[PDB]
């Protein structure tokens, strides 16, 4: 209701790598 | 902020208070508790004008509603006091007079089991009624028990009391307990206070009881969250074994019936539901720890 | 199959898969397996449900459905395809895969292939739509039209099998082989054209029939009765429950760590009765001021204790620096993991795992030394300012570890010597 | 505002009078109930022990969450001087008022009370037939005469004198009539409890030379009394006061014994609807009320058209709203009356409108307006129509020798808040009549 | 039109074909899809092989959609000769026999959906000419056909079907059928006593 | 008659309540809650839509389930795009499941439902569950069709082989396979496939599943389970929790390895021993000694007292006596108490007061 208004108008990457190397070592060990 | 109902459960029995008087040097201490309670109830009616009061006494042979009296008078207190205070006190004392007369008549009667559990259940039913009727009221249970008299067996009180805790936890009804007697702790009522946001107090001497009632058990439900309770004991929420009667920290419970056992039951059969356990499975429990050979 | 405890512990590819994505699990694995030395097979023994949950996510497939019917082409018209739909089209239609595998890398790219497929009459025939001679279609795909006529024949035999006599419609028409009546009207026969040959609507009826049959048969992959169906179930006896009852007897001994006669009870009740009838003084209730102070002191004594607890009843804010705190959490987690494995093997009850218990006992002993070394390192580094605060944060785990070693030694003493 | 209003009055009274006000337990039992819940908790603790408790002990009881409440409770308790702070031996010790303490102990434990609660004649009357009728009619007469509706039996000069002397119901001999004011409609908008406290509070301030404590020994004691029973007759001032109280429908007298009434118990503590009305977009009103009080107050800003036994139907018009505004009734109060006396049907439809608004877009929570916004907007617009022309009484200052002087005088008027308009180009400014003399005096100096 | 595409999403489409063995395979598949919850729809001819002995009870039939009255081909020399023969000999009017022939097939298909009294299904006769053939239906079918269902619309039939299917999924009260629709030995003896 | 109509309906409602036998119930449960989130769940027969209401009632069910089954555990699965999606592992923490359900509440349901995928996933989740637990699957189904990759009948046989039990709540009508699943799995009982008829009946159906299921007589798995009752400690300085490795002030100490745990009831993270409080067992005693129903008293006989035994509410005089009595103690009760004595309380106040 417009009454009062004015009117209008005009790091993880390192952790991942050491894991990948670790698993690579594993698979080598198993084989 | 809001009116609150106080439902006092008083455990008056000839055997309970007699032992209390003999073990001590105070005679007729029940009168001291009675007059202390009368002032306590008057104090509750003065906190606000819209709060009611209920007293349920558990006598030797059952329970009775001291206040309000059933629809079905002597002068013990001066008639010059406040009208509302007297209207609740005179009836309270009159029903005490009748109850003692009735209890005295059956003095020879063999009352072996206490009736505290039934009184607490009755109070909870009254709390449910009062809240349902008016519409917007709080509630609170106060249990005044005399623990001096040696009890026979409290095991039967466990199941009823434990059922009151859950119901009291549903309706937000803090149940406080006051114990006047020898043993410092009551394992079941202490758990009742802790599990329902209540206050537990134990006092050896009957005299000066109003001080404890006014300062400790006067916290209305409206200001429970802001007041720290003065309870000093610590409960462990443990239960006693079923055939050895000792508190168990680690043990065995039957899956079918959920009965605790400190040791493997003799005969490899549960002593509560008569359910036979698999010999292979129990053998698993008997195994000793693994150590290198 | 590959959803059991054994293979999930041996499927190293799966173990490395969920460990790559899950970071918190990766956090414990690095500390406990790489530097600590805990065996891999032991680490996954307590996390079987995690492995199985991650395996079931990628190992399930949607059911068969009519895929080419969902393809609405909707002058240029754009139709959207997805990898899942492409696989579905291949699964439900082996001819499309046959024409796909031999042409994608050889002659033209996949975008052209599928553009040709939808324009071809093959897509129209497979969609259960009557082929129009006017439609040009695609030259390349049309070569497989005759091949499909051979695959349909091979599929009709893949579905043909003897039918139960209950619903065998062939035996009804062969019931009397010499029946000669009046040939049925053209309304009871398949439609034909002026030249007398089939109009082709029966072919699409068979096509959808075959599609439904193949879908149902695909359900029954590698992964007496008549009597029951004919019986009237409603006329049989109602099902009766066979639930067992239990009657709980209640009797147990009381908890284990002056007798007043009726005359004394009667005398006291007379005394209180006399004391009550005569008079009752409420004003006497007030204490004597020598007990009120004692009572207040006793009450405040417990209030202080409760208030002490109640002020400190998302981890709570801590005082230690972040670097030290994180190093403490790592040491707590690794120590607890060893504790878990030690008890799993210690309480197994089979003596074949004695060596594993010995290894885990050694790890726990090393954990005690590591905890002491960390305390010493903080003590000298920070001058005991944080050492006392550091010793409290790891007190419960230290007590638990030493208790585990103590129990191991106590049972070792009695057992071995 | 109920407990706030009564408490606020009790704070301004000097300490020397508060000590005397606690001699009668009847009053103590009433003042005790008005304090915050924490205040009552601490008061009950100290009443039964004859010792002194350090403040830190009180602080220990409160939990960390409720620490804020402990500040209001202690402040309100100290304001009434119930709690006496005594500091000695390096500790700020805290004690309870001895007179308040003894009075409460007497009230709770049934000690000698000096008839603070009164006595009983044991000659009961019928509450429903007479007490309800007597005070309802007596309270009806004062409110009807307040609303301006014509009435046969006008109230006595006592309450009439009180009404005019209060801001309620301004009167003028030149006008020859009485009309309600801004606070008047607010008073009629207040519940029975506060509606009664306003008159009693005004009576307390009106009396002069009758003790102030005695007039409170009666009102608070009157709460202790229970309806439907007799009370034999007390202080000398309480006799004429009792008769004066009889004109407000608080106490019924047959002609030796006086009987409190429903309103008497309505003073101490708290405790389809009649008065609920429907307002349409057509600016119509249908009130589901059968009571001349509600009809009269509706007539303040409603053009009544007809009535039935069950309801009253009228129309909102510019004439009625202008009539109410001329009396000082603000449009905000009018809409408050309409909203708080709205029919359930309006509430249910408004709730459904809100639900649909939230159903399409739950991001924004529009306010729940029970009655249509057009009526509110039109009423406010009519208020603006009354506020169109603005006029002040004052003087125009001009013909200044120097810009410095014009700025000096005008700036001074701005500083003291009496400047209404200025123009630097013309070196002119206008100041209110209130600030004329100050500006003139400053000009000379 | 694309109507089949919408059907394919909810159920499998099995069609009766001139070949008997292929239709038998369609029946096998249709029953299989009904049992495993996949849902199936079977399009058949009212005067075909399926309607002359195959029963669709319990899950194999929960709704019957009779698309039009199964009239014969009127412009048939054999039928016209038979109609003339019946009219002169047995005084049967040609329209009466044609309606009787059509209804005996429509009812034939309707009754293949219930086996016991615990079986339920919806029978819809989709033709404006069915509205006046209620008296021509079997007595047990006509009694169940309400006066409001004589001429419905597709939406009004769907709404009723949804309500009916929901109602038939509730546990039946045994007492409601203990001795009025199902008889034990004791109930049968009573019926032999009162009658005599 | 209208008032009498209320009475007779009340008597009929009481008729079912009269039959109460102390059936053996499986207190230690392991439930797998399966929800349907497919295209068929976008309908508006349930306001605002099926998905919204089902999730809301699922949260309420989770609250109620763990309130009255403290030593049980739950897992949540949903069906989406013809696949079964896991959203909560089997656990005893009621807050984890509510959080998962709240997250599910946002995403729009789409795709086809697959009973086989959900059942297979539920079968795998209940594999690491002891033999003394009751393996249960509660499926909330809304579709009328099932698209499965394999043979559902084989899955049903596997479910029966593993002693899993299935309850299905359907939305619109009976599906043939669902009836078979609920029947072949419940030893031939056909009462475990329920189809609601309105919103209100759905709430009752969810509420009914909270109580434990009675066990079959031929399915014996009786055993003693090793439990532990820890002691709560109040510490001055925070300490690491052995379950989440985060600083908390106080926690219960396990009596077998002394490791602390944040909240109960849980299996200790170290010794794999279940830690519970005595109250958690007491919450289930009313399922083993159910309070025998109360029977109304005919007006022909004379009543004992004018007011209720436990609540002191005078019985109205009114046709139908407003009294219910407990046979064990023979104490009349008001109509209001009896509902509260058999649903909230579980001990008859009259029996307790009587001395022996
Ligand atoms: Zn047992
Ligand atoms: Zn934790
Ligand atoms: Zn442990
Ligand atoms: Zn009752
Ligand atoms: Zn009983």
């Amino acid at each position: 209701s417009t009454i009062g208004k004015t009117a209008l108008g005009r790091e993880e990457r390192e952790n991942e790598k050491t894991l990948n190397d670790y698993y690579a070592a594993l698979a080598k060990k198993q084989a | 902020e809001s009116p609150s109902l106080l439902t006092v459960i008083i455990e008056i029995a000839p055997k309970l208070w007699t032992t209390f008087d003999e073990e001590g040097n105070e005679k007729g201490s029940i009168i001291k508790v009675l007059e202390a309670l009368i002032v306590f109830l008057n104090a509750h009616l003065a906190f606000n004008s819209a709060n009611k009061v209920a007293v349920i006494a558990a006598y030797s042979q059952g329970i009775k509603y001291l206040y309000p009296e059933s629809t079905s008078d002597l002068k013990i207190i001066n008639s010059d006091m406040y009208r509302r205070f007297r209207n609740v006190d005179e009836t309270l004392v009159e029903e005490i007079y009748k109850l003692f007369e009735l209890e005295k008549k059956q003095i020879e009667q063999n009352s072996q089991r206490s009736t505290l559990a039934g009184a607490m259940s009755a109070g909870l039913t009254y709390v449910n009624r009062i809240s349902k009727e008016s519409v917007s009221l709080k509630s609170r249970l106060l249990v005044l028990t005399c623990g001096s008299g040696s009890s026979k067996d409290e095991i039967f009180q466990y199941i009823p009391i434990m059922n009151c805790i859950f119901s009291a936890t549903k309706m937000k009804c803090p149940i406080d307990v006051v114990k006047i007697g020898g043993s410092k702790e009551s394992t079941f009522l202490q758990q009742t206070t802790d599990a329902t946001n209540g206050v537990y107090l134990h006092v050896e001497s009957t005299e000066g009881l109003i001080q404890y009632l006014a300062t400790a058990m006067f916290i209305d439900p409206s200001l429970r969250p802001i007041i720290v309770k003065p309870n000093h004991g610590s409960v462990d929420f443990r239960t006693s074994c079923y055939l050895t009667g000792r508190v168990v920290a680690v043990g065995f419970i039957c899956s079918v019936c959920l009965c605790v056992l400190s040791i493997i039951p003799p005969g490899n059969k549960c002593p509560a539901c008569d359910s036979q356990f698999d010999e292979h499975v129990i053998a698993k429990l008997k195994r000793k720890p693994v150590v290198p050979r | 199959d590959s959803l059991s405890k054994e293979k999930l512990l041996t499927n190293l590819k799966l173990q490395q898969s969920l460990l790559k994505g899950n970071k918190v699990l990766m956090k414990v694995f690095q500390e406990t397996v790489i530097n600590a030395g805990l065996p891999p097979s032991e680490f996954w023994s307590t996390r079987i449900p995690l492995l199985r949950a991650f395996a079931l996510s990628t190992s399930q497939k949607v059911g068969p459905y009519n895929v080419l019917s969902t393809i609405k082409p909707v002058n240029k018209v754009n139709v959207n395809l997805s990898r899942e739909k492409i696989l579905n089209i291949f699964e439900n239609y082996p001819i499309v895969k046959k024409a796909y595998t031999d042409n994608v890398p050889k002659n033209f790219k996949e975008p052209e292939f599928w553009a040709r497929f939808f324009s071809s009459k093959l897509f129209r025939k497979l969609r259960g739509e009557k082929i129009m001679q006017n439609d040009r279609g695609d030259v390349i795909i049309d070569r497989y039209l005759t091949l499909d006529q051979e695959f349909d024949r091979k599929d009709d035999d893949m579905l043909l099998h003897p039918v139960k006599k209950i619903i065998d419609l062939d035996g009804n028409i062969q019931d009397d082989p010499v029946v000669r009546g009046n040939r049925p009207d053209f309304t009871m026969q398949p439609g034909v054209d002026i030249n007398g040959n089939s109009d082709g609507t029966v072919d699409i009826l068979k096509g959808m029939n075959r599609l439904s049959e193949k879908m149902i048969m695909a359900l029954k992959n590698e992964y007496n009765d008549e009597r029951n169906e004919l019986k009237i179930d409603d006329l049989n006896e109602s099902y009766k429950t066979n639930y067992a009852i239990i009657h709980l007897k209640r009797n147990a001994h009381e908890k284990t760590t002056l007798k007043v006669s009726n005359q004394q009870m009667l005398q006291q009740l007379s005394l209180v009765m006399d004391n009550l009838i005569n008079k009752l003084d409420l004003n006497q209730v007030v204490p004597n001021n020598e007990v009120s102070n004692k009572i207040n002191k006793r009450v405040i004594t417990a209030i202080k204790i409760n208030a002490k607890q109640a002020k400190h009843n998302l981890e709570v804010k801590s005082t230690l620096p972040i670097d030290l705190l994180e190093s403490c959490r790592m040491l707590h987690t690794t120590c607890c993991e060893f504790l878990k494995h030690f008890y799993i093997h210690f309480q197994s009850g089979e003596q074949k795992q004695a060596s594993t218990v010995k290894k885990l006992y050694n790890h726990l002993k090393d954990c005690i030394e590591k905890l002491n070394e960390l305390f010493q390192d903080v003590l000298n580094g920070d001058g005991e300012s944080m050492s006392n605060t550091c010793t409290a944060y790891l007190k419960p785990v230290l007590n638990s570890i030493t208790l585990a070693t103590h129990k191991y030694d106590e049972y070792f003493n009695e057992y071995n010597n | 505002s109920l407990k706030h209003s009564v408490t606020q009055y009790l704070e301004e009274i000097p300490q020397q009078v508060q000590n005397r006000l606690y001699t009668s337990p009847a009053t103590c039992l009433a003042i005790y109930r008005i304090l915050p819940p924490l205040a009552k908790f601490f008061i009950m603790a100290m009443v039964f022990n004859e010792n002194e408790v350090p403040l830190l002990d009180l602080d220990k009881w409160v939990n960390s969450n409720g620490k804020l409440q402990f500040q209001n409770a202690i402040k309100s308790m100290k304001s009434l001087h119930l709690l006496i702070p005594n500091k000695s031996s390096g500790t700020l010790m805290i004690n309870l008022n001895p007179t308040f303490k003894i009075s409460l102990r007497n009230a709770l434990t049934g000690g000698e009370v000096q008839n603070s609660f009164g006595v009983v004649v044991e000659e009961n009357v019928v509450s429903l037939d007479l007490l309800d009728e007597y005070s309802a009619n007596k309270w009806e007469t004062i409110l009807h005469f307040m609303v301006g509706t014509p009435l046969a039996k006008i109230p006595s000069e006592k309450v009439l004198n009180l009404l005019k002397h209060s801001k309620l119901m301004e009167e003028v001999n030149s006008t020859g009539e009485f009309k309600i004011t801004n606070e008047g409609f607010q008073f009629l908008l207040q519940e029975i409890n506060s509606q009664l406290w306003t008159l009693l509070l005004q009576y307390l301030k009106m009396i002069e030379t009758m003790d102030l404590v005695d007039v409170l020994h009666f009102i608070f004691m009157l709460g202790a009394l229970e309806v439907g029973k007799a009370y034999k007759i007390l202080s000398e001032t309480q006799r004429i006061m009792l008769q004066d109280m009889r004109d407000y429908g608080l106490v019924f007298q047959k002609h030796s014994i006086f009987y409190p009434t429903k309103l008497a118990l309505m003073l101490t503590s708290d405790t389809i609807p009649d008065g609920s009305l429907i307002v349409e977009t057509n600016f119509k009103i249908y009130s589901y009320s059968n009571s001349p009080l509600q009809i009269a107050v509706l007539s303040l800003f409603v053009h009544l058209k007809a009535r039935f036994v069950n309801m009253v139907l009228g129309q909102i018009t510019r004439e009625s709203i202008r009539r109410a505004l001329t009396n000082g009734i603000t449009a905000d109060q009018i809409i408050a009356y309409l909203e708080t006396h709205a029919h359930p049907q309006m509430r249910r439809l408004a709730e459904e409108k809100l639900e649909k608004k939230l159903e399409l877009d739950p991001n924004c929570k529009e306010p729940l307006q029970v009655l249509p916004p057009t009526v509110v907007d039109q009423i406010r617009l009519w208020q603006l129509e009354l506020d169109r022309v603005i006029t002040y009484e004052g003087s125009l200052y001009s013909d200044f020798e120097t810009s410095q002087e014009y700025n000096l005088l005008s700036k001074y008027a701005q500083d003291i808040g009496v400047l209404l308009w200025k123009d630097d180009k013309k070196k002119k400014f206008f100041i209110s009549k209130e600030g004329n003399s100050q500006v003139l005096d400053f000009a000379k100096r | 039109m694309g109507i089949l595409d919408e059907v394919w999403k909810h159920k499998l489409i099995l069609v009766e074909t001139p070949d008997a063995q292929e239709t038998s395979l369609a029946l096998e598949t249709y029953r299989k899809a009904c049992s495993n919850g996949r849902g199936a729809i079977l399009l058949s001819v009212a005067r075909g092989k399926v309607s002359e002995g195959i029963d669709f009870d319990h899950q194999y039939g929960r709704t019957v959609l009779m698309i039009g009255i199964p009239f014969q081909y009127t412009e048939s020399r054999i039928l016209k000769a038979r109609l003339e023969f019946m009219r002169e000999n047995y005084r049967i009017r040609e329209n009466d026999f044609l309606s009787f022939d059509a209804m005996r097939h429509a009812a034939q298909c309707l009754g293949r959906v219930l086996r016991g009294k615990d079986d339920y299904g919806v029978m819809v006769l989709a033709d404006r000419r069915f509205s006046r053939k209620r008296s021509q239906l079997p007595k047990w079918i006509a009694q169940g056909l309400s006066d409001a269902d004589l001429n419905l619309s597709t939406d009004m039939a769907i709404s009723n079907t949804k309500q009916f299917l929901r109602t038939m999924a509730q546990p039946t009260d045994p007492k409601d059928q203990e001795g009025v629709s199902v008889w034990s030995y004791e109930d049968l003896i009573k019926h032999q006593n009162s009658r005599k | 008659a209208s008032l009498v109509a209320s009475i007779v309906e009340a008597r009929k409602k009481r008729t079912a309540k009269k039959n109460i036998t102390p059936y053996q119930r499986g207190i230690i449960r392991s439930l797998i809650l399966t929800l349907d989130c497919s295209e068929a769940m976008l309908e508006k027969d349930l306001r605002p839509n099926r998905h919204a209401m089902i999730i809301q009632y699922a949260i309420d069910f989770v609250h109620e389930f763990f309130d009255q089954n403290p030593i049980s555990q739950m897992g949540i699965i949903i069906m989406r795009n013809g696949l079964a999606q896991l959203v909560s592992q089997v656990s005893g923490n009621p807050q984890d499941h509510i959080d998962a359900l709240k997250s599910i509440r946002k995403q729009e349901p789409k795709g086809n439902p697959s009973l086989q995928n959900a059942l297979e996933m539920a079968r795998g989740l209940l594999l690491p569950v002891p033999a003394h637990c009751t393996r249960e699957v509660l499926i909330v189904f809304g579709s009328l069709s099932t698209t499965d990759p394999g043979d559902i009948h084989q899955t049903i046989d596997s479910l029966v082989s593993e002693k899993i039990r299935v309850k299905v709540l359907g939305l619109s009508a009976q599906v043939a396979i669902c009836k078979e699943l609920c029947k072949a799995t419940n030893y031939g009982d056909e009462s475990f496939y329920k189809i609601l008829l309105d919103e209100t009946h759905l709430k009752e159906l969810f509420n009914e599943a909270v109580t434990p299921l009675p066990v079959n007589k031929i399915n014996k798995g009786f055993t003693l389970v090793k439990m532990g009752f820890p002691t709560r400690i109040f510490e001055d300085t925070p300490t690491f929790c052995s379950c989440h490795s985060k600083l908390v002030y106080g926690g219960y100490f396990c009596p077998n390895c002394h490791s602390k745990v944040c909240s109960l009831p849980t299996v200790c993270p170290c010794c794999d021993l279940m830690l519970i409080l005595s109250t958690h067992l007491a919450r289930s005693y009313h399922h083993l000694m159910p309070l025998k129903t109360f029977a109304e008293v005919p007006t022909t006989e004379k009543f004992r007292s004018e007011d209720c035994f436990s609540c002191q509410s005078r019985f109205p005089i009114l046709l139908t006596s407003s009294r219910y009595r407990c046979e064990d103690c023979k104490q009349e009760f008001c109509v209001d108490c009896d509902v509260f004595i058999h649903e909230i309380l579980h001990n008859c106040p009259g029996c307790e007061s009587k001395p022996v």
